[PDB]
Protein backbone atom coordinates (compact mmCIF):
# COMPACT_ATOMS: atom_id res chain seq x y z
CA UNK A 1 0.00 0.00 0.00
CA UNK A 2 0.91 3.21 0.25
CA UNK A 3 3.70 3.64 2.70
CA UNK A 4 7.29 4.02 3.00
CA UNK A 5 7.44 0.96 4.83
CA UNK A 6 6.92 -1.08 1.26
CA UNK A 7 10.40 -0.08 0.31
CA UNK A 8 12.41 -1.57 3.31
CA UNK A 9 11.42 -4.98 2.83
CA UNK A 10 14.15 -5.67 0.58
CA UNK A 11 16.55 -3.08 2.45
CA UNK A 12 15.67 -3.85 5.88
CA UNK A 13 17.09 -7.86 5.21
CA UNK A 14 20.52 -6.34 4.97
CA UNK A 15 20.69 -4.26 7.39
CA UNK A 16 19.74 -6.89 9.84
CA UNK A 17 21.89 -8.95 8.50
CA UNK A 18 24.86 -6.34 9.57
CA UNK A 19 23.43 -6.09 12.55
CA UNK A 20 23.64 -9.71 13.17
CA UNK A 21 27.40 -10.51 11.75
CA UNK A 22 28.05 -7.36 14.27
CA UNK A 23 26.97 -9.44 17.14
CA UNK A 24 28.39 -12.35 15.52
CA UNK A 25 32.15 -10.64 15.43
CA UNK A 26 31.93 -9.38 18.37
CA UNK A 27 31.72 -13.18 20.27
CA UNK A 28 33.51 -15.59 17.87
CA UNK A 29 36.45 -13.29 17.09
CA UNK A 30 36.77 -10.59 20.03
CA UNK A 31 35.67 -13.43 22.43
CA UNK A 32 32.89 -11.26 23.80
CA UNK A 33 31.63 -14.65 25.76
CA UNK A 34 34.50 -15.31 27.46
CA UNK A 35 35.29 -11.92 28.39
CA UNK A 36 31.76 -12.57 30.94
CA UNK A 37 33.20 -15.41 32.59
CA UNK A 38 36.76 -14.43 32.79
CA UNK A 39 35.60 -11.10 35.05
CA UNK A 40 33.11 -13.01 36.96
CA UNK A 41 36.21 -15.25 37.55
CA UNK A 42 38.16 -12.57 39.78
CA UNK A 43 34.80 -10.43 41.14
CA UNK A 44 32.09 -13.14 42.43
CA UNK A 45 35.38 -14.93 43.71
CA UNK A 46 34.72 -17.65 40.89
CA UNK A 47 38.98 -18.57 41.16
CA UNK B 1 45.49 -27.53 51.00
CA UNK B 2 48.07 -30.12 50.03
CA UNK B 3 47.33 -33.82 51.58
CA UNK B 4 49.37 -36.88 51.59
CA UNK B 5 48.25 -40.75 51.81
CA UNK B 6 49.23 -43.04 54.40
CA UNK B 7 48.89 -45.79 53.45
CA UNK B 8 48.65 -48.90 56.35
CA UNK B 9 47.09 -52.41 56.71
CA UNK B 10 46.35 -54.39 53.79
CA UNK B 11 43.13 -53.34 52.71
CA UNK B 12 44.63 -49.78 53.73
CA UNK B 13 47.66 -50.19 51.04
CA UNK B 14 45.35 -52.45 48.28
CA UNK B 15 42.91 -48.59 48.61
CA UNK B 16 45.93 -46.51 48.23
CA UNK B 17 47.30 -48.46 45.27
CA UNK B 18 44.06 -48.55 43.66
CA UNK B 19 43.56 -44.80 44.43
CA UNK B 20 46.94 -44.29 42.65
CA UNK B 21 46.20 -45.98 39.07
CA UNK B 22 42.37 -44.19 39.85
CA UNK B 23 44.60 -40.79 39.48
CA UNK B 24 46.39 -42.05 37.00
CA UNK B 25 43.94 -42.98 34.55
CA UNK B 26 41.80 -39.38 36.03
CA UNK B 27 44.47 -36.55 35.02
CA UNK B 28 45.98 -37.17 31.59
CA UNK B 29 49.75 -38.60 32.70
CA UNK B 30 51.38 -41.56 32.17
CA UNK B 31 52.73 -44.40 34.44
CA UNK B 32 55.87 -42.97 34.74
CA UNK B 33 54.32 -39.46 35.10
CA UNK B 34 55.06 -37.28 32.15
CA UNK B 35 52.14 -35.20 30.70
CA UNK B 36 50.39 -36.08 27.85
CA UNK B 37 48.98 -34.75 24.91
CA UNK B 38 45.53 -34.90 25.82
CA UNK B 39 45.90 -33.39 29.11
CA UNK B 40 45.61 -25.19 33.02
CA UNK B 41 44.06 -27.26 35.74
CA UNK B 42 45.61 -27.63 39.06
CA UNK B 43 47.66 -31.11 39.52
CA UNK B 44 49.04 -29.92 43.34
CA UNK B 45 47.12 -31.83 45.69
CA UNK B 46 48.48 -35.20 45.49
CA UNK B 47 51.33 -34.74 42.70
CA UNK B 48 55.01 -32.73 43.22
CA UNK B 49 56.27 -30.74 39.77
CA UNK B 50 58.87 -32.73 39.70
CA UNK B 51 61.30 -32.64 36.74
CA UNK B 52 60.13 -33.02 33.66
CA UNK B 53 56.80 -32.77 34.39
CA UNK B 54 56.90 -35.75 36.16
CA UNK B 55 53.62 -35.48 38.16
CA UNK B 56 55.21 -37.96 41.24
CA UNK B 57 52.24 -38.50 43.71
CA UNK B 58 53.45 -38.21 47.46
CA UNK B 59 52.40 -41.19 49.63
CA UNK B 60 53.53 -43.27 52.46
CA UNK B 61 53.64 -46.90 52.45
CA UNK B 62 53.83 -48.66 56.08
CA UNK B 63 53.06 -51.95 56.96
CA UNK B 64 54.49 -55.01 58.61
CA UNK B 65 55.91 -58.32 57.13
CA UNK B 66 55.21 -56.95 53.39
CA UNK B 67 53.15 -58.81 50.94
CA UNK B 68 51.43 -56.10 48.11
CA UNK B 69 55.00 -54.54 47.36
CA UNK B 70 56.17 -57.37 45.15
CA UNK B 71 52.63 -56.62 43.50
CA UNK B 72 54.06 -52.87 43.30
CA UNK B 73 57.58 -54.48 42.15
CA UNK B 74 56.55 -56.34 38.71
CA UNK B 75 54.18 -53.37 37.79
CA UNK B 76 54.91 -49.73 36.12
CA UNK B 77 53.68 -48.05 38.93
CA UNK B 78 57.36 -48.98 40.87
CA UNK B 79 58.42 -46.17 38.15
CA UNK B 80 55.58 -43.72 38.50
CA UNK B 81 56.56 -43.38 42.32
CA UNK B 82 58.72 -44.85 44.86
CA UNK B 83 62.07 -42.74 45.19
CA UNK B 84 62.47 -43.87 48.59
CA UNK B 85 59.09 -43.92 50.04
CA UNK B 86 58.28 -47.36 50.81
CA UNK B 87 58.58 -49.16 54.23
CA UNK B 88 58.52 -53.08 54.83
CA UNK B 89 51.04 -57.87 62.99
CA UNK B 90 47.79 -59.28 63.88
CA UNK B 91 46.59 -58.35 67.15
CA UNK B 92 46.44 -54.07 68.47
CA UNK B 93 48.76 -54.76 70.79
CA UNK B 94 51.67 -56.46 68.89
CA UNK B 95 51.67 -53.57 65.83
CA UNK B 96 51.49 -51.20 69.01
CA UNK B 97 54.44 -52.53 70.51
CA UNK B 98 56.13 -53.09 66.65
CA UNK B 99 55.73 -49.49 65.99
CA UNK B 100 57.05 -48.40 69.53
CA UNK B 101 60.60 -49.52 69.10
CA UNK B 102 60.42 -48.05 65.54
CA UNK B 103 58.85 -44.92 65.73
CA UNK B 104 62.10 -42.76 65.15
CA UNK B 105 62.41 -43.47 61.57
CA UNK B 106 58.65 -44.06 60.62
CA UNK B 107 58.61 -40.42 62.05
CA UNK B 108 61.50 -39.52 59.80
CA UNK B 109 59.82 -41.07 57.01
CA UNK B 110 56.69 -38.61 58.10
CA UNK B 111 59.36 -35.44 58.54
CA UNK B 112 60.81 -36.34 54.69
CA UNK B 113 57.20 -36.21 53.08
CA UNK B 114 56.43 -33.14 55.20
CA UNK B 115 59.65 -31.32 53.92
CA UNK B 116 59.16 -32.99 50.56
CA UNK B 117 55.65 -31.24 49.98
CA UNK B 118 55.21 -27.50 49.27
CA UNK B 119 51.91 -26.97 51.52
CA UNK B 120 51.33 -29.02 54.41
CA UNK B 121 47.57 -28.30 55.63
CA UNK B 122 46.62 -32.24 56.62
CA UNK B 123 47.59 -36.16 56.55
CA UNK B 124 45.42 -38.01 54.80
CA UNK B 125 45.29 -41.65 55.73
CA UNK B 126 44.17 -44.39 53.74
CA UNK B 127 43.94 -46.90 56.70
CA UNK B 128 41.49 -50.63 57.16
CA UNK B 129 40.34 -51.11 60.54
CA UNK B 130 41.16 -54.74 61.76
CA UNK B 131 43.34 -55.13 58.43
CA UNK B 132 46.13 -57.07 60.18
CA UNK B 133 49.00 -55.12 59.67
CA UNK B 134 47.21 -52.38 60.30
CA UNK B 135 45.78 -52.39 63.78
CA UNK B 136 47.69 -50.81 66.42
CA UNK B 137 50.51 -49.29 64.07
CA UNK B 138 47.54 -47.23 62.73
CA UNK B 139 46.63 -46.02 66.34
CA UNK B 140 50.02 -45.77 67.07
CA UNK B 141 50.72 -43.40 64.21
CA UNK B 142 47.73 -41.52 65.31
CA UNK B 143 49.23 -40.75 68.81
CA UNK B 144 52.58 -39.48 66.69
CA UNK B 145 50.47 -37.20 64.56
CA UNK B 146 48.70 -35.71 67.53
CA UNK B 147 51.65 -35.58 69.58
CA UNK B 148 54.02 -33.89 66.66
CA UNK B 149 51.11 -32.18 64.91
CA UNK B 150 48.70 -30.88 66.76
CA UNK B 151 48.78 -27.88 64.18
CA UNK B 152 47.42 -29.85 61.02
CA UNK B 153 44.78 -31.58 60.14
CA UNK B 154 44.12 -35.97 60.57
CA UNK B 155 42.02 -37.33 58.00
CA UNK B 156 41.21 -41.28 57.78
CA UNK B 157 39.37 -42.38 54.75
CA UNK B 158 38.63 -45.99 57.05
CA UNK B 159 36.78 -49.03 56.94
CA UNK B 160 35.48 -50.78 60.06
CA UNK B 161 35.28 -54.39 60.77
CA UNK B 162 31.43 -55.39 60.39
CA UNK B 163 30.87 -58.91 60.00
CA UNK B 164 27.15 -59.34 61.93
CA UNK B 165 29.19 -61.51 64.09
CA UNK B 166 34.09 -64.58 62.08
CA UNK B 167 37.36 -62.85 63.83
CA UNK B 168 37.15 -62.62 67.36
CA UNK B 169 40.45 -60.00 68.34
CA UNK B 170 39.08 -57.63 65.85
CA UNK B 171 36.47 -55.25 68.31
CA UNK B 172 38.42 -55.15 70.84
CA UNK B 173 41.25 -53.72 68.13
CA UNK B 174 38.39 -51.67 66.59
CA UNK B 175 36.98 -50.39 69.98
CA UNK B 176 41.11 -48.99 71.10
CA UNK B 177 41.43 -47.80 67.16
CA UNK B 178 38.14 -45.83 68.00
CA UNK B 179 39.37 -44.41 71.09
CA UNK B 180 42.76 -43.31 69.44
CA UNK B 181 40.69 -42.15 66.37
CA UNK B 182 38.45 -39.79 68.67
CA UNK B 183 40.92 -38.18 70.73
CA UNK B 184 44.14 -37.94 68.23
CA UNK B 185 42.81 -37.87 64.38
CA UNK B 186 40.97 -34.39 63.16
CA UNK B 187 37.84 -36.43 61.02
CA UNK B 188 37.00 -39.83 60.52
CA UNK B 189 35.04 -40.79 56.97
CA UNK B 190 33.66 -44.38 58.45
CA UNK B 191 32.56 -47.21 55.81
CA UNK B 192 31.71 -50.69 56.79
CA UNK B 193 32.48 -53.95 55.39
CA UNK B 194 28.49 -55.17 55.49
CA UNK B 195 27.68 -52.29 54.00
CA UNK B 196 30.07 -52.22 51.09
CA UNK B 197 29.87 -55.94 50.94
CA UNK B 198 25.73 -55.61 50.42
CA UNK B 199 25.94 -52.66 47.91
CA UNK B 200 28.32 -55.20 45.56
CA UNK B 201 26.12 -57.96 46.34
CA UNK B 202 23.25 -55.88 45.05
CA UNK B 203 24.44 -54.14 42.12
CA UNK B 204 27.28 -57.30 41.11
CA UNK B 205 26.92 -61.10 41.32
CA UNK B 206 30.01 -61.59 43.23
CA UNK B 207 30.06 -62.61 47.23
CA UNK B 208 33.91 -64.11 47.69
CA UNK B 209 36.44 -61.05 46.20
CA UNK B 210 34.98 -58.46 48.33
CA UNK B 211 38.05 -56.77 48.56
CA UNK B 212 38.76 -56.09 44.66
CA UNK B 213 35.55 -53.88 44.46
CA UNK B 214 35.67 -52.47 47.91
CA UNK B 215 38.90 -50.90 46.53
CA UNK B 216 36.75 -49.21 43.51
CA UNK B 217 34.22 -48.30 46.02
CA UNK B 218 36.47 -46.50 48.32
CA UNK B 219 38.97 -45.06 45.25
CA UNK B 220 35.86 -44.10 43.47
CA UNK B 221 34.42 -42.15 47.00
CA UNK B 222 37.61 -40.69 48.09
CA UNK B 223 38.24 -39.53 44.61
CA UNK B 224 34.73 -38.44 44.68
CA UNK B 225 35.34 -36.01 47.93
CA UNK B 226 38.85 -34.76 46.67
CA UNK B 227 37.38 -34.15 43.50
CA UNK B 228 36.89 -29.96 44.28
CA UNK B 229 40.47 -29.77 45.55
CA UNK B 230 42.32 -31.78 42.71
CA UNK B 231 40.30 -30.13 39.93
CA UNK B 232 40.09 -26.61 40.36
CA UNK B 233 35.85 -25.29 41.77
CA UNK B 234 36.00 -21.90 43.62
CA UNK B 235 34.75 -22.99 47.30
CA UNK B 236 36.59 -24.17 50.18
CA UNK B 237 39.07 -25.98 48.21
CA UNK B 238 41.01 -25.77 51.23
CA UNK B 239 41.01 -29.06 52.98
CA UNK B 240 39.99 -26.89 56.40
CA UNK B 241 37.11 -24.73 55.40
CA UNK B 242 35.62 -27.31 53.32
CA UNK B 243 35.75 -29.60 56.63
CA UNK B 244 34.56 -27.09 57.96
CA UNK B 245 31.12 -27.31 57.14
CA UNK B 246 31.22 -30.62 57.47
CA UNK B 247 31.21 -31.43 61.45
CA UNK B 248 28.55 -29.78 63.15
CA UNK B 249 28.95 -31.65 66.75
CA UNK B 250 32.57 -30.91 68.29
CA UNK B 251 32.66 -34.76 68.79
CA UNK B 252 30.76 -36.61 66.26
CA UNK B 253 32.72 -36.35 63.80
CA UNK B 254 31.70 -39.28 61.44
CA UNK B 255 30.43 -38.33 58.45
CA UNK B 256 27.89 -40.44 56.29
CA UNK B 257 29.04 -40.82 52.68
CA UNK B 258 26.42 -41.72 49.91
CA UNK B 259 27.20 -41.97 46.29
CA UNK B 260 24.62 -41.84 43.90
CA UNK B 261 25.88 -44.20 41.31
CA UNK B 262 26.75 -47.40 42.81
CA UNK B 263 27.69 -48.87 39.17
CA UNK B 264 28.67 -46.11 36.78
CA UNK B 265 27.18 -47.62 34.14
CA UNK B 266 18.89 -38.06 32.42
CA UNK B 267 18.58 -37.41 35.60
CA UNK B 268 17.81 -34.06 38.08
CA UNK B 269 19.40 -32.89 41.15
CA UNK B 270 15.86 -33.19 43.13
CA UNK B 271 15.85 -37.02 42.02
CA UNK B 272 19.77 -37.74 43.28
CA UNK B 273 19.24 -35.64 46.33
CA UNK B 274 15.73 -37.57 47.04
CA UNK B 275 17.97 -41.12 46.18
CA UNK B 276 20.89 -39.41 47.92
CA UNK B 277 19.20 -39.05 51.46
CA UNK B 278 17.97 -42.96 51.53
CA UNK B 279 20.42 -45.31 53.41
CA UNK B 280 19.88 -47.80 50.94
CA UNK B 281 22.34 -45.08 48.86
CA UNK B 282 24.75 -44.98 51.31
CA UNK B 283 27.33 -47.17 52.02
CA UNK B 284 27.39 -46.57 55.97
CA UNK B 285 25.36 -48.86 58.09
CA UNK B 286 14.23 -45.22 68.20
CA UNK B 287 14.91 -41.55 67.24
CA UNK B 288 17.73 -40.99 65.04
CA UNK B 289 18.24 -37.37 62.51
CA UNK B 290 21.35 -35.37 60.95
CA UNK B 291 22.39 -32.90 62.69
CA UNK B 292 23.98 -31.22 59.49
CA UNK B 293 23.75 -32.10 55.54
CA UNK B 294 26.22 -31.30 52.88
CA UNK B 295 25.92 -32.64 49.63
CA UNK B 296 28.11 -32.19 46.21
CA UNK B 297 26.78 -32.57 42.46
CA UNK B 298 29.00 -32.71 40.26
CA UNK B 299 28.13 -33.19 36.12
CA UNK B 300 26.26 -31.73 33.55
CA UNK B 301 24.31 -29.39 36.26
CA UNK B 302 21.56 -26.52 35.43
CA UNK B 303 22.72 -24.54 38.54
CA UNK B 304 19.15 -23.27 39.03
CA UNK B 305 17.96 -26.73 39.40
CA UNK B 306 20.01 -26.79 42.55
CA UNK B 307 18.25 -23.61 43.78
CA UNK B 308 14.92 -25.65 43.41
CA UNK B 309 15.95 -28.83 44.87
CA UNK B 310 17.40 -27.03 47.61
CA UNK B 311 13.86 -25.29 48.26
CA UNK B 312 12.01 -28.80 47.59
CA UNK B 313 14.30 -30.39 50.03
CA UNK B 314 14.27 -28.39 52.90
CA UNK B 315 10.62 -28.07 52.49
CA UNK B 316 8.54 -31.40 51.77
CA UNK B 317 10.90 -32.46 55.55
CA UNK B 318 13.25 -35.15 53.88
CA UNK B 319 16.19 -32.89 55.87
CA UNK B 320 15.54 -35.05 59.08
CA UNK B 321 17.40 -32.97 61.89
CA UNK B 322 16.80 -31.44 65.28
CA UNK B 323 19.84 -29.67 66.36
CA UNK B 324 20.93 -27.62 68.65
CA UNK B 325 21.44 -24.56 66.13
CA UNK B 326 20.33 -23.81 63.10
CA UNK B 327 22.51 -26.61 61.58
CA UNK B 328 21.20 -27.08 57.87
CA UNK B 329 21.68 -29.07 54.80
CA UNK B 330 23.81 -27.44 52.19
CA UNK B 331 24.30 -27.84 48.80
CA UNK B 332 27.66 -27.72 46.72
CA UNK B 333 28.75 -27.40 43.12
CA UNK B 334 31.64 -29.43 41.52
CA UNK B 335 33.16 -29.50 37.66
CA UNK B 336 33.06 -32.99 36.64
CA UNK B 337 36.77 -33.73 35.73
CA UNK B 338 37.66 -33.11 32.00
CA UNK B 339 39.13 -36.43 30.09
CA UNK B 340 37.90 -38.89 32.80
CA UNK B 341 37.94 -41.97 31.09
CA UNK B 342 34.56 -43.02 32.88
CA UNK B 343 30.80 -42.24 30.95
CA UNK B 344 27.78 -41.04 32.58
CA UNK B 345 29.37 -37.84 33.98
CA UNK B 346 27.02 -36.86 36.57
CA UNK B 347 27.60 -38.42 39.89
CA UNK B 348 26.50 -37.40 43.61
CA UNK B 349 28.21 -37.52 47.06
CA UNK B 350 26.70 -36.44 50.26
CA UNK B 351 28.85 -35.69 53.59
CA UNK B 352 26.35 -35.42 56.67
CA UNK B 353 26.76 -36.37 60.17
CA UNK B 354 24.05 -38.25 60.86
CA UNK B 355 23.15 -39.87 65.06
CA UNK B 356 22.28 -43.76 63.32
CA UNK B 357 26.13 -44.37 63.15
CA UNK B 358 25.93 -44.45 67.13
CA UNK B 359 23.57 -47.74 66.55
CA UNK B 360 26.67 -49.23 64.73
CA UNK B 361 28.80 -48.17 67.63
CA UNK B 362 26.47 -49.75 70.08
CA UNK B 363 26.96 -53.35 68.14
CA UNK B 364 30.67 -53.43 68.92
CA UNK B 365 29.47 -51.77 72.62
CA UNK B 366 27.59 -54.37 72.66
CA UNK B 367 30.00 -57.12 71.14
CA UNK B 368 33.87 -56.26 73.17
CA UNK B 369 31.46 -56.30 76.41
CA UNK B 370 29.86 -60.12 75.28
CA UNK B 371 33.30 -60.85 74.72
CA UNK B 372 34.54 -59.66 78.08
CA UNK B 373 31.70 -62.24 79.69
CA UNK B 374 32.94 -65.26 77.98
CA UNK B 375 36.79 -64.78 78.22
CA UNK B 376 37.59 -66.96 75.66
CA UNK B 377 37.99 -64.57 72.96
CA UNK B 378 40.53 -61.73 74.92
CA UNK B 379 42.64 -64.64 73.49
CA UNK B 380 45.45 -63.43 77.14
CA UNK B 381 48.09 -62.21 74.61
CA UNK B 382 51.17 -61.12 76.10
CA UNK B 383 51.32 -57.90 74.01
CA UNK B 384 48.01 -56.99 75.81
CA UNK B 385 49.36 -57.53 78.80
CA UNK B 386 52.49 -55.42 78.60
CA UNK B 387 50.60 -53.20 76.86
CA UNK B 388 48.18 -52.56 80.00
CA UNK B 389 48.36 -54.84 83.21
CA UNK B 390 44.71 -53.75 84.29
CA UNK B 391 43.78 -54.30 81.18
CA UNK B 392 41.76 -50.50 82.00
CA UNK B 393 42.59 -49.20 78.30
CA UNK B 394 39.68 -51.18 77.12
CA UNK B 395 37.36 -49.78 79.65
CA UNK B 396 38.77 -46.20 78.68
CA UNK B 397 37.61 -46.53 75.29
CA UNK B 398 34.32 -47.80 76.36
CA UNK B 399 33.79 -44.78 78.37
CA UNK B 400 34.87 -42.38 75.14
CA UNK B 401 32.83 -43.92 73.07
CA UNK B 402 29.67 -44.27 75.94
CA UNK B 403 30.30 -40.74 76.05
CA UNK B 404 30.20 -40.29 71.53
CA UNK B 405 26.75 -42.48 71.88
CA UNK B 406 25.11 -39.94 75.00
CA UNK B 407 26.55 -36.71 72.43
CA UNK B 408 24.54 -38.46 69.54
CA UNK B 409 21.48 -38.77 71.63
CA UNK B 410 22.02 -35.29 72.99
CA UNK B 411 22.71 -34.05 69.77
CA UNK B 412 19.23 -35.59 69.16
CA UNK B 413 17.97 -32.73 71.57
CA UNK B 414 17.90 -29.23 70.87
CA UNK B 415 20.00 -28.78 73.96
CA UNK B 416 23.67 -29.38 74.00
CA UNK B 417 24.34 -27.38 77.44
CA UNK B 418 23.37 -31.24 78.89
CA UNK B 419 25.75 -34.24 77.68
CA UNK B 420 25.57 -37.81 79.64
Amino acid sequence: VLMKRSITAPLAAHISLVNKAAVDYFFVELHLEAHYEALRHFLLMED
Amino acid sequence: REIITLQLGQCGNQIGFEFWKQLCAEHGISPEGIVEEFATDRKDVFFYQADDEHYIPRAVLLDLEPRVIHSILNSPYAKLYNPENIYLGNNWASGFSQGEKIHEDIFDIIDREADGSDSLEGFVLCHSIAGGTGSGLGSYLLERLNDRYPKKLVQTYSVFPNQDEDVVVQPYNSLLTLKRLTQNADCVVVLDNTALNRIATDRLHIQNPSFSQINQLVSTIMSASTTTLRYPGYMNNDLIGLIASLIPTPRLHFLMTGYTPLTTDKTTVLDVMRRLLQPKNVMVSTNHCYIAILNIIQGEVDPTQVHKSLQRIRERKLANFIPWGPASIQVALSRKSPYLPSAHRVSGLMMANHTSISSLFERTCRQYDKLRKREAFLEQFRKEDMFKDNFDEMDTSREIVQQLIDEYHAATRPDYISWG
